């Protein structure tokens, strides 16, 4: 979640 | 962007800054994108997949700063948010490509200026040789450990890595496909990072600045044997043409 791929995600 | 240098929008005038409005009025930064025609911005599906509603989003062109206005900037609503139907993820996102049709409150598209310009798409299956230096641009983290994003736009240079090198088990193994491009610094000292997703990887191909890639994924940032991974735009031209037509 602190890097590329999980931007603007509900888990993070 | 880990390492690299500060820049302003004049040095990447196709760069689009994409924000989301929250329930309550709060506006936060989402991802980068690239203006490919007056009405069309291209980005990454993973940026939007959890919040696919177009009305949530605000797109700026001609903006050099994250949380203050840049003189000459334009603001847009998203008229249509188009995600790739074959998107999939387990980290290594497949088909990580999205289109945003932009429309201002006055019902208009981008107007080219000193700070707002389009970027050319590549020819199909026509990419630079590996070892070629390309540039990446974004408002993402300057350090993996940072909490904040930089207020000023950044860019850096990374070199393209072969599918053969990137598919090694000690790089990414089978997480990387032929529809993806790896790029990294030889010293692993500069890279894209969280918040840079959706932004441009630009290479000079036959004298023309070309949108070779879209920032997609990576394990951490500026880590040895872990390149940045980019959607290979030259493998998606029919998808782009059909959905923008």
């Amino acid at each position: 979640c602190s890097a590329r791929g999980l931007e603007n995600h509900r888990m993070c | 962007i880990i390492g690299g240098e500060f820049t302003t929008i004049e040095n990447q005038p196709w760069f689009a800054a994409i924000y989301r409005r929250h329930r309550g009025g709060s506006v936060t930064y989402v991802c980068g994108g690239s203006l490919i025609s007056p009405c069309w911005v291209i980005s990454a599906t993973h940026c939007f997949i959890d919040y696919p509603k177009k009305e949530d989003y605000i797109v700026y062109l001609g903006r050099s700063r994250l949380n203050s206005n840049t003189q000459g900037e334009m603001k847009f609503e998203v008229e249509n948010l188009i995600l790739h139907k074959d998107y999939s993820a387990d980290l290594a996102h497949h088909n990580d490509i999205a289109l945003l049709k932009i429309r201002s409150k006055e019902g208009r598209c981008a107007q080219p200026s000193r700070t707002i310009q389009t970027i050319a798409l590549p020819s199909m299956y026509n990419d630079p040789q590996f070892g070629t230096s390309c540039e990446i641009t974004g408002f993402g983290k300057e350090q993996s450990t940072d909490y904040l994003y930089p207020e000023q736009l950044k860019m850096t240079v990374v070199k393209l890595i072969s599918h053969r090198e990137c598919q090694q088990p000690h790089y990414y193994g089978s997480e990387v496909t032929t529809k993806m491009l790896c790029a990294a610094d030889p010293q692993w000292k500069t890279d894209s990072c969280q918040g840079d997703s959706g932004g441009p990887l630009v290479c000079s191909l036959q004298g023309r600045m070309t949108l070779t890639g879209i920032v997609s994924w990576g394990r951490g940032c500026a880590l040895k044997d872990k390149p940045g991974v980019y959607t290979r735009v030259s493998h998606f031209l029919p998808w782009i043409r059909s959905h923008t037509k």
